C-alpha cells in the first residue's frame, strides 16, 4: 500500500529490522486516530475565531494544545535533583534487632482478612 | 559513511483525510504542517517501543509492546476507538484490530461462531540440561550441533557401544526398547559421522534378510528408515543410494515364509515400503533421476507378463501411493488387464497356492484409487451402471465408497 | 553446473536398480 | 552526520527526528543535553594545539560555543590513541571529570582491610540464629567448591523455559540453588522450587494458635502440607514483571513492572505484602541488599530509589542520570549502589548522602548488565555493544575491555572465588571470561592502556539452542546455573 | 503458530462472544472492521475492571476483591448495575465454550533412557544426571 | 442486598464469555480467580456493555435490521462520548 510502505521506512530508519505484520497496521490506526483529532480540534478552533477555512494557525493551535494534554515526559533533570537532595539529607534510621518481619504500617500492606462471600 | 534521511508519512495521504472529514480547501503548508508532527509521534513511539522491545529480551517487536509505549507516553492504548471522558477504559489495552490488507471487509456472522477455536498452548514449564560437560558440549537434543602410526576409529570407543546398543535395541526383541532406540534414532543431533555404519547395517541386513523371507527383521528395519529420514539434522541423500534399493526389496519381492496370515503384515510391510518410498521420492528431488527411475522399474514391474503375484500386489501398491496426478495418468489404460488377471485367478480352481489372496488385495487396492479418481474429477451422476464401462469391477460398492468420500468432504 | 556437488552424489551415477532383489535364490 | 563516529548512530537518528523546537522540549534527554557541559578529557599537548586556533579572532565564534557548551579536562601525559579513545567514549555529556573519579570509596568486605567500611557506617540488620544456621550449612557447600581457574572449566546447568508463550521477562536464583522466579509478560510471577522439596505455604492462624511455640521443630510444624507444589504463581502486577530478586534468607521476592509498582512477595504465605509506588513509570529493575534490608529500584523516570521494606516511601533517591536506570546492583558491603542506565554511563551511589562517587563511561548502548567481583574490588558491566568492560573502584579506572559478544549482553557473574567471570547473551552463548589474568595489575592521567587482550582471556563459548541467557547464576559449589526461555524464531 | 494460539485462542473466543451477542441483537451478517472494534472494546473492558477492581482492593490493604469492589468499579465505570440481575435472566442468551486446551496426559514429558556417568562432588543429586 | 443475591445465584450459571477466557484477561491485570461467581458478575457487564452498544446499533441501521457496518457503531457510540475511528489506510 502507499501509507503503509511509508511505515515500514520509519521502522527501518530508526534500525528496527525484526517487526511483527500488525505493527505497522496500528500505527497507521493510531497515526489515523492523532490526525482525525488534531483536524477535528483544528475547526473547533476555526469556528471559534469564525473563519470559513481552516488554515495553518488552527492546525499550529490544535497542535500545541494537544500536546499539552496527551504527550507528556518523565519529570526534568532540576526537579528530580531537587526531590533528590530534600530526601539524601535525612538520615538513614537505625533498625530494631527482633521486631519480626519487617513492614510497613499495616494501612500501607497488603495484609488485611481478606474476606469472600459464603456460598449458598 | 552514513546516510541517513528523516522519512515522514506523505502529505497526499493528509489531504484525503481532511476531505473525507469535512475540513475542505487546506493549503499545502497547512497540509506539510500535519504530515511532520505526527511522523514525529511515530518516530517517538517507536523508538520507545524499542526499550520494551529490549527489556523484554526480545528481537521482535510485538504489538503489545507499541500498547506499552503508547501508556508511557500518557496516550490510550486504545486504537479502534477514543474515548473523550477515558472513564470505560482507562490507559487498557484492546489488543489492537486484526485488520489487513488483502482483507474481505464483510463476512456472515455465523461464520465466525461456527469455526473451532485455536488450541491453548502448553503452560510455561522448567527443565534442566547441560551445556558443558567439565569444558565440553554434549551432543543431546537441547544442543545446537619406518611403520605408519597406529590409526583410530573415527567413532569413541564408547562410541561404538551405542551403536551397539540401537542396533540391538532396533531388532526388536522388546517393544519399549525398540522404541527407545527409535526415539533415539529420530532426534539425535550428532547421529552423523555414524551414519554410513547405520545405512550399511539396513542395507546388508535386508539383503541377507530375504534368503529367508523374515519379517520382524525387515518391519524393524523399515522402522529405523523411518527414523532415519525424520531426523532433521543429518544429511541422507548421500546415502540415499543405499536406502532406496532396500527399500524397493521390501515391495517388489517373493515371501520365503508362510505365504498367508502373515501376508496381513506382508501388506503393512508393502505398505510401510511404499509410505517410505514416495517420502523419498518427495525429498531428495533433483531433475529426472529418482522419481522417474523408481516410476519406470514400477512400471516395468506392472506390464511384465506372468508375474509373480507377492511382486505384484507389492509393485502396484508402490504405483498407487504416489500422488493426485500419478494415479491420474497411469492406473487408466490397464484396467482391462487388471479384470483379466482377476477372472483367470477365480477360474482356475488352485486353491492352496498365494495367487488367489493376492489377487483380492490387488483388486482391493486398485478399486479403491479408481474411486476418488472417479470422485475428484467428475460429477457424481450415474453412479449405478455407468462403471459397467469401465469392466464392471467396483460399479455400485465404488460409487458407496465415493459417496462416503462426499460425507468426508462435507464434514471438512 | 556439471560441477555441482549433487552431480557427484552416487545415488546419480550409481545403477543401483541392479541392487533391488528380486525372486531372489 | 556522516562524519560523526558509527558508535553514535542511535543518538544521531534521534536527532534526525528532532526538528522542531516543541519536539526538543518534551524529549528531556536533549533537554538535559543542552543543559550539561560535555567533559571532553584531552591531553595538554593537543589543548596546545586546539588554543593556539580558538583563541585568535579568525575562529571566536567556535570559541564561543566550546567554552559555553563543552567542558575541557586536562591531563598531563601522552595523547591516546584512536582505539583507546574508542574504549572510553559513548555516552551523552561523557568521558566524565576525574574530579569526579577521585572519592574515597569504601570498596572493601565487611566482617583488617583499610578500604572496608565501618559496620555501623550503614545500619544494617542484625544476624538472626535462623540467618546464623544459613551460613553454617553456606560453608558445607564451600567445602565441595572447585577453583576453576582456566585449566577446570566449571559446568553449566541450563534451566531452560520451554513453553514460555508468555514472554519471560526476568529471572533470579535464591543464593543456595533452590528456588527459581521467573518474570513474565503475563502480569506473573512463577517460583519455581529445584531441589526435591515442594514448595508449601505456612499454615492458617487457625492452625497455628492451636500448636505451640518454644517446639524444636516450629518451622517444621507450621508448614501447611495441603498447600505443596512444585510451582507458584504469583499475581497482582498490571504489566510485564521486569524485575526480580529474592531476599538472601529465601523469603520476601521482590518484584517490579510495567505498573511501576515494586512488589514483596513473601515466600512463606506466597501472597504479596506491600506494593511500593514511587514510580509512575516502568521499574526496569530491583534487587535486594545482599543483607537483605534494603532494596533499590530503578525504573523510566531516570531514578533509581532506595527503600528499606519498612517505609512506603524511599529513602535514597539517585537522580543524576539523564536516561531511564535499566540497572540497579548493591556492592557486596551494601554501602554503594551500581546504577547502569540508557545514557551509556555507569554511577556508583553512596548509600550515606546519596551522592554519585564514580561515573563509569565507555560503553556504546543502553547497560542492560552489572556484576560485582566477589572482592569488591572490580566491577563488569554489559550493554548492547556487545562488550564487557572491567572497571576498578578505588580508582575509578577501566582495567579491561572483552569484546567477544555479538548481541545485548544480558547477564553477567563472577565466581564465589573470583576465577572466573560469565557472561551470557541474546547470540545464545555462554562465554567465560578468566577473571584472574584480567586484574594482574593493580595515575593522574586517569586512564591505563588496555591490553586488547580478550582472546587470551576467553576460556571458552557454548551456545545455548535459540535460547537467549537471561539469567546467570554460580552454585556454591562453583556450578553454572542459566535460565532462558527456549524461543524457536 | 503456538505463541501466536496462546493470544489469539483467547482472541477468537472473545470474536466469538461479540458475533453471538450481535446475533442476539438482531444482527446476521456484519462487517470485518465492526467487529474487530467490538472485541477490541469487550478485551480493553475486561482488562479494565482487572486493573480498577485490583486497585481497589489493594487501596484497602487487601490481595483479592470482593463483591464490594466490583459494584464500586463498575459505579466509576458508569454501567448502572441494577439492570444485570435483568440482563443475566435472558431467554435469548448463548453460551460459548472454553477453547481447547493441549493438556496430554497433564505433561506428556518422560525424556529417554541415556544415564551413565555419575556427578562430581560439587554437582548435587537432584540436578540431571551427566548425560551419556 | 440484590446484587450479592445476583452474585450467590451466580454459581451454577454459565456466562455467553467462558471463565477460562474472562479470567485470563483478569490474570493479565493481576486480578486472580479467588471466586467463579465474580469472574461470572465481570464476564456479564461486559457481556451487557456490548450488547447495548449493539442493540442502540441495530436502532440506527433500522432507522436507515441485517448488516452491522460501521456507520451504524459511529452514531451509536458518539451518545457514549466514544468517536470511532475508520481504517482508510488498508
Amino acid at each position: 500500500p502507499k501509507d503503509a510502505q511509508m511505515m515500514a521506512q520509519i521502522l527501518k530508519d530508526m534500525g528496527i529490522t525484526e517487526y511483527e505484520p500488525r505493527v505497522i497496521n496500528q500505527m497507521l490506526e493510531f497515526a489515523f486516530r492523532y490526525v482525525t483529532t488534531i483536524l477535528d480540534d483544528a475547526k473547533i478552533y476555526s469556528s471559534h475565531a469564525k473563519k470559513a477555512t481552516v488554515d495553518a494557525d488552527d492546525v499550529r493551535l490544535a497542535i500545541q494544545c494537544r500536546a499539552d494534554q496527551s504527550f507528556t515526559s518523565p519529570p526534568p533533570r532540576d526537579f528530580l535533583l531537587d526531590i533528590a537532595r530534600q530526601r539524601n539529607q535525612t538520615p538513614l534510621p537505625l533498625i530494631k534487632p527482633y521486631s519480626g518481619p519487617r513492614l510497613p504500617p499495616d494501612r500501607y500492606c497488603l495484609t488485611a482478612p481478606n474476606y469472600r462471600l459464603k456460598s449458598l | 559513511k552514513l546516510k541517513l534521511s528523516n522519512t515522514v508519512l506523505p502529505s497526499e495521504s493528509m489531504k484525503v483525510v481532511a476531505e473525507s472529514m469535512g475540513i475542505a480547501q487546506i493549503q499545502e503548508e497547512t497540509c506539510q504542517l500535519l504530515t511532520d508532527e505526527v511522523s514525529y509521534r511515530i518516530k517517538e513511539i517507536a523508538q520507545d517501543a524499542l526499550k520494551f522491545m529490549h527489556m523484554g529480551k526480545r528481537q521482535k517487536l510485538t504489538t503489545s509492546d507499541i500498547d506499552y509505549a503508547l501508556k508511557l507516553k500518557n496516550v490510550e492504548p486504545l486504537y479502534g476507538f477514543h474515548a473523550q471522558e477515558f472513564i470505560p477504559f482507562r490507559f487498557a489495552s484492546g489488543g489492537g484490530r486484526e485488520l489487513y490488507f488483502y482483507e474481505e471487509k464483510e463476512v456472515d456472522l455465523s461464520d465466525i461462531i461456527n469455526t473451532p477455536l485455536p488450541r491453548v498452548p502448553l503452560d510455561v514449564c522448567l527443565k534442566a540440561h547441560w551445556l558443558s560437560i567439565e569444558g565440553c558440549q554434549p551432543a543431546i537434543p537441547e544442543n545446537p550441533p619406518r611403520l605408519k602410526p597406529r590409526s583410530i576409529h573415527e567413532l569413541s570407543v564408547e562410541q561404538q557401544l551405542y551403536y551397539k546398543e540401537i542396533t540391538e535395541a532396533c531388532v526388536g526383541s522388546c517393544e519399549a526398547k525398540r522404541a527407545e532406540a527409535l526415539q533415539s534414532i529420530a532426534t539425535d543431533p550428532g547421529l552423523y559421522q555414524m551414519l554410513p555404519r547405520f545405512s550399511t547395517f539396513i542395507s546388508e541386513g535386508v539383503r541377507v534378510n530375504v534368503v529367508q523371507n523374515n519379517l520382524a527383521l525387515l518391519i524393524y528395519l523399515m522402522r529405523m528408515v523411518k527414523a532415519l529420514m525424520d531426523n532433521p539434522t543429518l544429511y541422507l541423500e548421500k546415502y540415499v543410494h543405499e536406502l532406496i534399493p532396500a527399500v524397493m526389496t521390501c515391495i517388489v519381492s517373493r515371501q520365503l515364509c508362510l505365504r498367508p496370515d502373515v501376508d496381513n503384515h506382508w501388506a503393512l510391510r508393502d505398505f510401510a515400503a511404499r509410505l517410505v518410498a514416495q517420502i523419498c521420492k518427495h525429498f531428495s528431488t533433483t531433475t529426472n533421476n529418482i522419481q522417474s527411475r523408481i516410476t519406470k522399474t514400477f512400471t516395468k514391474s506392472w506390464v511384465d507378463e506372468k508375474t509373480p503375484w507377492t511382486t505384484r500386489y507389492g509393485s502396484i501398491a508402490g504405483l498407487a501411493e504416489l500422488g493426485h496426478d500419478v494415479i491420474k495418468t497411469l492406473i487408466l489404460p490397464r484396467l482391462q488387464q487388471e479384470g483379466e488377471r482377476i477372472r483367470s485367478v477365480l477360474d482356475g480352481p488352485v486353491l492352496s497356492n498365494i495367487d488367489r489372496i493376492g489377487a483380492d488385495h490387488v483388486q482391493s487396492l486398485l478399486l479403491k484409487h479408481c474411486a476418488p479418481v472417479l470422485a475428484k474429477l467428475r460429477p457424481p451422476p450415474d453412479n449405478q451402471d455407468a462403471y459397467r464401462a469401465e469392466f464392471g469391477s467396483l460399479g455400485p460398492l465404488l460409487c458407496s465408497q465415493v459417496v462416503k468420500a462426499r460425507a468426508q468432504a462435507a464434514l471438512q | 553446473d556439471l560441477l555441482a556437488d549433487e552431480n557427484f552424489l552416487m545415488v546419480t551415477q550409481l545403477h543401483w536398480e541392479d541392487d533391488i532383489i528380486w525372486d531372489g535364490e | 552526520h556522516g562524519d560523526q563516529e558509527c558508535y553514535y548512530q542511535d543518538d544521531l537518528r534521534v536527532l534526525s527526528s528532532l526538528t522542531k523546537k516543541e519536539h526538543m522540549k518534551g524529549n528531556e534527554t536533549m533537554l538535559d543535553f543542552r543543559t550539561s557541559k560535555f567533559v571532553l578529557r584531552i591531553s595538554r599537548d593537543s589543548y596546545q594545539l586546539l588554543k593556539r586556533h580558538l583563541q585568535e579572532k579568525q575562529n571566536n565564534q567556535i570559541w564561543n560555543i566550546v567554552q559555553e557548551h563543552l567542558y575541557i579536562d586536562i591531563f598531563d601525559g601522552m595523547p591516546r590513541s584512536k582505539q583507546q579513545i574508542d574504549a572510553m567514549v559513548g555516552s551523552l555529556a561523557g568521558e566524565a571529570k576525574r574530579e569526579a573519579n577521585k572519592s574515597k570509596v569504601f570498596f572493601g568486605l565487611l566482617k583488617q582491610d583499610p578500604n572496608a567500611p565501618p559496620q555501623n557506617r550503614i545500619p544494617l540488620p542484625e544476624l538472626k540464629d535462623s540467618d546464623k544456621l544459613d551460613k553454617i550449612m553456606n560453608m558445607k557447600e564451600t567445602t565441595k567448591r572447585v577453583r576453576l581457574g582456566p585449566d577446570c572449566l566449571p559446568s553449566i546447568c541450563f534451566y531452560t523455559f520451554l513453553n514460555a508463550y508468555q514472554g519471560l521477562t526476568a529471572v533470579d536464583v535464591t543464593d543456595d540453588s533452590s528456588l527459581i522466579a521467573g518474570g513474565f509478560a503475563d502480569s506473573t510471577v512463577r517460583v519455581w522450587s529445584v531441589t526435591p522439596k515442594k514448595l508449601r505455604s505456612v499454615k492458617q492462624a487457625s492452625d497455628l494458635s492451636l500448636i505451640d511455640k518454644e517446639s524444636d521443630d516450629v518451622l517444621e510444624r507450621i508448614m501447611d502440607e495441603k498447600t505443596a507444589s512444585e510451582l507458584k504463581i504469583l499475581y497482582g502486577h498490571s504489566g510485564p514483571v521486569y524485575g526480580a530478586s529474592f531476599s538472601p534468607d529465601r523469603n520476601y521476592l521482590l518484584s517490579s513492572s510495567e505498573d511501576g509498582t515494586v512488589r514483596l512477595w513473601s515466600l512463606q504465605t506466597f501472597t504479596c505484602l506491600v506494593g511500593y509506588k514511587g514510580h509512575n513509570y516502568p521499574v526496569w529493575d530491583t534487587q535486594f541488599s545482599p543483607y537483605g534490608y534494603y532494596f533499590v529500584s530503578g525504573g523510566h523516570d531516570r531514578v533509581a530509589r532506595l527503600w528499606a521494606t519498612d517505609h512506603y516511601q524511599p529513602l535514597r533517591i539517585f537522580a543524576g542520570h539523564l536516561a531511564d536506570v535499566n540497572c540497579t546492583r548493591f556492592h557486596p558491603n551494601s554501602n554503594y549502589v551500581a546504577t547502569g542506565s540508557a545514557d551509556r554511563t555507569v554511577r556508583l551511589w553512596d548509600v550515606l548522602n546519596g551522592n554519585c562517587v564514580r561515573i563509569f563511561t565507555g560503553h556504546k548502548g543502553p547497560i542492560h548488565s552489572l556484576t560485582f567481583s566477589p572482592n569488591g574490588r572490580f566491577l563488569a558491566t554489559g550493554a548492547t555493544d556487545g562488550r564487557v568492560l572491567l572497571w576498578d573502584i578505588g580508582h575509578g579506572l577501566m582495567v579491561g575491555e572483552l569484546k567477544g559478544h555479538t548481541d545485548t549482553v544480558c547477564s553477567l557473574r563472577f565466581s564465589r572465588d573470583g576465577e572466573i567471570l560469565a557472561s551470557g547473551s541474546m547470540d545464545n552463548t555462554v562465554r567465560l571470561w578468566d577473571a584472574i589474568k584480567a586484574f594482574e595489575d593493580l595515575t593522574a592521567t586517569g586512564h591505563i592502556n588496555l591490553p586488547e587482550n580478550s582472546q587470551e582471556l576467553l576460556l571458552g563459548t557454548y551456545m545455548t539452542k535459540s535460547t537467549p541467557v537471561v539469567h546467570l547464576h554460580f552454585t556454591r559449589r562453583n556450578l553454572v546455573l542459566a535460565a532462558g526461555a527456549y524461543s524457536p524464531q | 503458530n503456538p505463541a501466536d494460539n496462546y493470544h489469539l485462542a483467547r482472541r477468537r473466543t472473545l470474536q466469538v462472544v461479540v458475533s453471538s451477542l450481535l446475533t442476539e441483537a438482531g444482527f446476521e451478517s456484519a462487517e470485518k472492521a465492526s467487529v474487530e472494534t467490538l472485541t477490541e472494546m469487550l478485551q480493553s473492558y475486561i482488562s479494565e475492571i482487572g486493573r480498577s477492581a485490583k486497585s481497589y482492593c489493594e487501596h484497602t490493604a487487601r490481595t483479592q476483591p470482593t463483591l464490594s469492589d466490583i459494584v464500586v468499579t463498575l459505579v466509576e465505570m458508569g454501567f448502572n448495575v441494577d439492570t444485570l440481575p435483568a440482563y443475566a435472566k435472558r431467554s435469548q442468551r448463548m453460551v460459548i465454550t472454553a477453547p481447547p486446551v493441549t493438556n496430554q496426559p497433564v505433561t506428556p514429558k518422560a525424556l529417554t533412557a541415556g544415564q551413565n556417568r555419575p556427578h562430581p562432588p560439587h554437582i548435587p543429586s537432584h540436578f540431571p544426571e551427566f548425560p551419556d | 442486598t440484590p446484587l450479592v443475591d445476583f452474585l450467590m445465584q451466580l454459581e451454577d450459571y454459565t456466562p455467553t464469555i467462558p471463565d477460562a477466557v474472562t479470567g485470563y484477561y483478569l490474570n493479565r491485570a493481576g486480578f486472580e480467580a479467588s471466586d467463579p461467581r465474580i469472574i461470572r458478575l465481570i464476564s456479564l457487564a461486559a457481556q451487557k456493555f456490548i450488547s447495548d452498544i449493539a442493540n442502540d446499533a441495530l436502532q440506527h441501521c433500522k432507522m436507515k435490521k441485517y448488516t452491522l457496518t460501521m456507520e451504524d457503531l459511529t452514531p451509536a457510540l458518539s451518545e457514549y462520548g466514544i468517536n470511532v475511528k475508520k481504517p482508510h489506510y488498508f
